[PDB]
């Protein structure tokens, strides 16, 4: 977008106030992604901030050729997948919305991720592919599997 | 329900069915009640998941982000 990229040029030259504009634009969606991935207010908030802080600190390595939201979504996505895995106790050895949230957590994180981006966040199969760094064909598979596991959890609500 | 028509169900939901294969799927639903219940469960689930898209960041989120920058 013209608004956003003009804001990114401004932060890279010193304007930290331009970055707050970027945070304000994406905070809801990024926090939404983290929260629907983790199911936990304190973890989602921590991870969502970490996403933006890391976005700022790595901003001179971002190609303005490419879409900024993809890049930011990818940071947040990697940070949340990271926490879900290290949450598993043995990692280091080698209401209605609320009810659907608990079901979402029972999905393996590869299908959880595509379901959240597709159905809660309304992103295209193309952008998901770029976000996760996989071809559109692979995304479709995971969506199909995710849909299936999701149907098992939700059909009786 | 056979797996071959369940693949068509997913192709409808992806929004890339061929119009030749769109008429194939409708035949199985009305007739095959096992494939009609399966598709109903998926659409019902998709509809409940979409109703969880209301979440906004915490009140002071961007102040807290600005405070943590190097």
């Amino acid at each position: 977008e013209m608004m956003i990229k003009k804001r990114i040029k401004q932060v890279k030259k010193g304007d930290q106030d331009a970055f707050a504009d970027i945070v304000d634009i994406y905070k809801d969606k990024i926090y939404q992604l983290c929260y629907r991935m983790l199911g936990n207010v304190h973890e989602a908030e921590d991870i969502a901030q970490e996403a933006f802080i890391r976005a700022y600190v790595n901003i001179d390595s971002f190609d303005i050729n490419r879409k900024f939201s993809t890049w930011l979504y990818r940071i947040a996505t990697n940070l949340t997948i990271d926490r879900i895995r290290k949450k598993k106790p043995d990692y280091y050895l080698d209401e209605l919305s609320n009810t659907i949230q608990q079901k979402i957590l029972k999905l393996p994180d590869k299908y959880r991720t595509v379901i959240v981006l597709k159905y809660i966040d309304e992103l295209s199969l193309i952008e998901i592919g770029e976000i996760l760094n996989i071809p559109v064909g692979t995304v479709k598979t995971r969506i199909h599997r995710g849909r299936e596991a999701l149907r098992k959890q939700l059909r009786d609500l | 329900c056979p797996e071959q028509i369940v693949q068509l169900m997913h192709m409808h939901l992806d929004g890339d069915i061929l119009p030749k294969d769109e008429h194939v799927l409708n035949e199985h639903l009305e007739t095959c009640e096992k494939c009609r219940k399966h598709f109903y469960e998926m659409e019902k689930s998709i509809a409940l998941v979409r109703s969880t898209s209301h979440v906004e960041a915490p009140a002071d989120f961007t102040a807290n982000v600005m405070a943590k920058l190097p």
